[PDB]
């Protein structure tokens, strides 16, 4: 048995995330995801109760999906089939609609009970639990405010547990809601209390990622978390493959190697190679554009770095030089010289024979969430769309709170 | 002459594999333990055919262990324990150790306790890791306080130089080696990229860990060879400790195997003390030789390994209180490891190992005063101040190979 990690999916991006990382992770493994079936004749490639359960049976994720709103559930079951348990999903009506505070004090209240009985008994399924991912967009409503209350609770009844959050940002060529500064600082806050770890993502960066360097004239939504799904894949091989060469790490083992200081626990990630389906793809993985988020982290500064390879590794001693000689032109942090975590896993993905993945500590991150907060300053210096979050339960002092706790942790990074 | 082995983590999970899969034939037996001089210092007796390791492969986060039973061991004093090795010392000392270590001496001590006399003990691991350090550590902890008057010898696997595997690895390392101070009387140190570049030197092709486990368990093997393998000039574990550690803390070796094979005497002496074929990166330019083990096997002749001084008193560079042809444990093994008619170990004290200390130290000397990943320790039950006193033990002792020089 492997240590154990259950991926609860808040909010619209969240799930249709988990689809696709679902998705992928199931046919890595040789399992068909619309079906949840195992493929007869063939064997779970690696550690399949990671993140997985023999349920009877049937391989089925260790997911738990909530959303307000019955659209992104039903659309996720549609494109999805059994893979799921019912009982695993859970759905209200009206929605949050960019709100948090429906998802911190109110429906959100309401819907805590089912989700938190549902978690308890998957966690009583787990072995030894040792991370929980947290898939969810902090721009929307019920993302923001259900992922805050549920990371609360697990903060406040458990504690133990590490929490990975892996967290889409709004992006800075366009936003999707209006209320998306107002969501994401009010989950940041929690973030920050309560999630051991959060992996940042951003729509532009996987635009522009998949566009030219996929050779897609103008990519969908799919492409965008399908990009997402191979950062999170080669995140979860870690965890997810054992062996002689390859080295496994707990997401509490990713969490010590890429968590220094308790608040500083906000990660990037990136992929390589950047074609569609060796020193140049060593490259390809540092680019200052290969990473998931609308920024430049270059001039940034890396905490630490885990770099998973996966794949056939024919220049073992080679690609360690590679990687020490672009260590000495890569910006590391001088309070952790051992800033690397090179991992390695034997399988590779199924898009490439041979793929890394960069999940990487940087301070450029907080300048990221900084032009959110630049985006707090226009939302709040004029007193606009609080209304419905001073009605529906929250506080103008604890909105003033969570706001000084977001610009605590920019320069906590700085 | 009966060798209990203890290996914790995954490195030493892969060296224990590698020292085994070449052990048994080195007594002409497969893998899985069937016949295809006296072996029995690592093996219990347990079946005709069937001579089985007495070693314990206790590791967090199993995951290797699987491979490894895939080569029987036995499966009783083994446990794949219930994951969270993470890299963390205390979660492998006292938030997941205090749960193992009654079960783990529980087995230790029933090998033990059926032991007919007893020599010491070989721990392989990695002082990086978190499981193989934290582990190992309360092992040793528990080890020497339950047998003194034993010697443990650790072979330890040093993280790399050139490029990491852990970001916490030098607060793991340091942490270990002073629990191997005050709980060992014999180290080897082991160093990746040293072990990189000779099987680069030894092969045609890029290796990998399995061929770096190769050479460490030659060196492994070559240690105890004149003490399971009788010859002329024999050699022991007690016999190590006595012309290997001249000053009570000082028990850390460099070990280089040769050749890297129907070679010229000479040749294989003199590339068996070379300085680019030791198998731990330490600083030989600086540093000086303070006890060398030449322990030759196989197709080895008296006369030819006592004629080799050219090496001796050309390249190997000794300390002030040491004889100009002193300075030598010979030994002599009627066996080498196959491919070899006649082979070489050098286990040397050496003041560069040192070298290999401070780099760590160099690391901790920057983590320790930003308070880089404490808080990982101190939320398990490890304080920053015995952090800081373990490193003062690293730190004296490499003072103390220094002064040595
Ligand atoms: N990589 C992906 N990003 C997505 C996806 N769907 C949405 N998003 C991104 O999420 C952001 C909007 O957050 P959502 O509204 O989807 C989260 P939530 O359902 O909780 O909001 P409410 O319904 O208002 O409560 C926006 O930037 C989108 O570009 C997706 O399938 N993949
Ligand atoms: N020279 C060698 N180095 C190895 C070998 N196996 C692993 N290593 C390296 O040793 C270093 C740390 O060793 P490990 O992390 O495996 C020790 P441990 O299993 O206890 O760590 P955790 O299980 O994560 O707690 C790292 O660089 C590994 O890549 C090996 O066969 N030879």
């Amino acid at each position: 048995k492997v240590n154990n990690t259950i991926v609860v999916s808040i909010g619209q991006a969240g799930n249709q995330i988990a689809a696709s990382f679902w998705k992928t992770v199931c046919l890595e493994h040789g399992i068909d995801p619309l079906t949840g079936q195992t493929a007869p004749g063939v064997a779970p490639r690696g550690n399949w109760s990671s993140f997985f359960s023999k349920l009877g049976g049937s391989y089925v994720p260790r997911a738990i999906m909530v959303d307000l709103e019955p659209s992104v559930i039903d659309n996720v079951k549609a494109t999805s089939g059994s893979l799921f348990n019912p009982a695993n999903l859970i759905s209200r009506t009206e929605g949050a609609g960019g709100n948090f505070a429906v998802g911190y004090l109110g429906a959100g209240r309401e819907v805590l009970p089912e989700v938190m009985s549902r978690l308890d008994y998957e966690i009583d399924k787990c072995d030894n639990v040792g991370g929980i991912i947290v898939l969810h967009a902090i721009g929307g409503g019920t993302g923001s405010g259900f992922g805050a209350l549920l990371i609360e609770s697990l903060k406040e009844k458990y504690g133990e547990i590490p929490v990975l959050s892996c967290a889409v940002l709004p992006s800075p060529q366009v936003s999707s809601v209006v209320t998306e500064p107002y969501n994401t600082v009010f989950a940041l806050n929690t973030l920050r209390r309560s999630a051991d770890a959060c992996l940042i993502f951003d729509n532009e960066a996987l635009f522009d990622l998949a566009h030219r360097k996929w050779n897609i004239e103008s990519p969908t939504v799919d492409d965008l978390n399908l990009l997402i799904t191979e950062a999170l894949a080669g995140i979860t091989a870690s965890m997810r493959f054992s062996g002689f060469l390859t080295v496994e790490i707990s997401l509490r083992e990713l969490l010590t190697n890429l968590v220094p200081q308790p608040s500083l626990h906000f990660l990037m990630c990136a992929f390589a190679p950047l074609t569609p389906p060796i020193e140049e793809m060593i490259k390809s993985l540092f680019d200052n554009g290969s990473v998931f988020a609308a920024c430049s982290p270059m001039e940034g500064r890396f905490l630490s770095t885990a770099v998973l390879y996966r794949g056939i590794m024919e220049d073992k001693p080679l690609a360690d030089a590679a990687l020490a000689a672009m260590r000495e032109k890569l910006p590391l942090t001088y309070w952790i010289p051992t800033a690397f975590k090179i991992g390695y896993v034997e399988q590779p993905g199924i898009s490439h024979r041979k793929s890394m993945v960069l999940l990487a500590n940087n301070t450029e991150i907080a300048r990221v969430l900084d032009r959110i907060c630049h985006n707090f300053d226009k939302l709040w210096q004029r007193k606009a769309f609080a209304n419905w979050y001073l009605n529906e339960g929250m506080s103008e002092e604890q909105i003033n709170v969570l706001r000084a706790s977001a610009q605590e942790l920019v320069q906590s990074y700085q | 002459r009966e060798i209990l082995s203890i290996h914790v983590g995954q490195c030493g999970n892969q060296i224990a594999d590698s020292f085994w899969r070449l052990a048994l034939r080195e007594h002409g037996l497969t893998e899985a333990g069937t016949l295809k001089s006296n072996m029995e210092v690592f093996f219990h007796k347990v079946r005709d055919g069937k001579y089985v390791p007495r070693a314990v492969l206790v590791d967090l986060e199993p995951g290797v262990i699987a491979r490894i039973e895939g080569q029987l061991f036995d499966e009783s004093s083994i446990v794949r324990k219930i994951p969270g090795a993470a890299n963390n010392w205390a979660r492998g000392y006292n938030v997941e150790g205090e749960k193992v270590i009654d079960q783990i001496m529980n087995v230790i001590d029933s090998a033990v306790e059926k032991t007919k006399g007893l020599q010491g003990f070989l721990m392989t691991h990695s002082i990086g890791g978190g499981s193989g350090s934290g582990l190992g550590s309360l092992i040793l902890e528990r080890l020497r306080q339950a047998y003194p008057k034993k010697r443990i010898f650790t072979f330890s696997v040093v993280p790399s130089p050139l490029i990491s595997d852990s970001a916490v690895e030098p607060y793991n390392a340091i942490l270990t080696l002073q629990r191997i101070l005050d709980n060992a009387d014999g180290a080897v140190l082991l160093d990746n990229e040293a072990l990189f570049r000779i099987a680069k030197a030894k092969l045609n092709r890029s290796p990998n860990y399995m061929d770096l486990n190769n050479i460490i368990a030659l060196i492994v093997s070559s240690v105890t060879a004149s003490l399971r393998f009788p010859g002329k000039l024999n050699t022991d574990l007690s016999e190590f400790v006595t012309n290997l550690v001249p000053f009570p803390g000082n028990h850390f070796l460099t070990a280089s195997f040769a050749p890297m094979v129907r070679t010229n005497f000479p040749d294989l002496a003199r590339e068996t003390f070379a300085q680019d074929n030791f198998t731990a990166a330490i600083d030989w330019q600086q540093g000086v030789y303070l006890a060398a083990s030449a322990l030759f096997r196989g197709d080895v002749k008296a006369k030819d390994v006592d004629e080799n001084m050219a090496t001796i008193r050309k390249s190997l560079n000794y300390a002030s209180y040491m004889p100009a042809s002193g300075g030598l444990k010979l030994g002599y093994a009627e066996t080498a490891p196959e491919g070899f008619a006649s082979s070489g170990l050098a286990l040397v004290n050496h003041t560069g190992i040192a070298a290999v200390f401070e780099r760590l130290i160099a690391q901790f000397d920057i983590m320790f005063d930003n308070h880089a990943y404490t808080h990982w320790y101190e939320n398990a039950g490890v304080s920053r101040d015995m952090m800081a006193k373990a490193r003062n033990q690293i730190a004296t002792l490499a003072q103390s190979y220094r002064d040595a020089s």
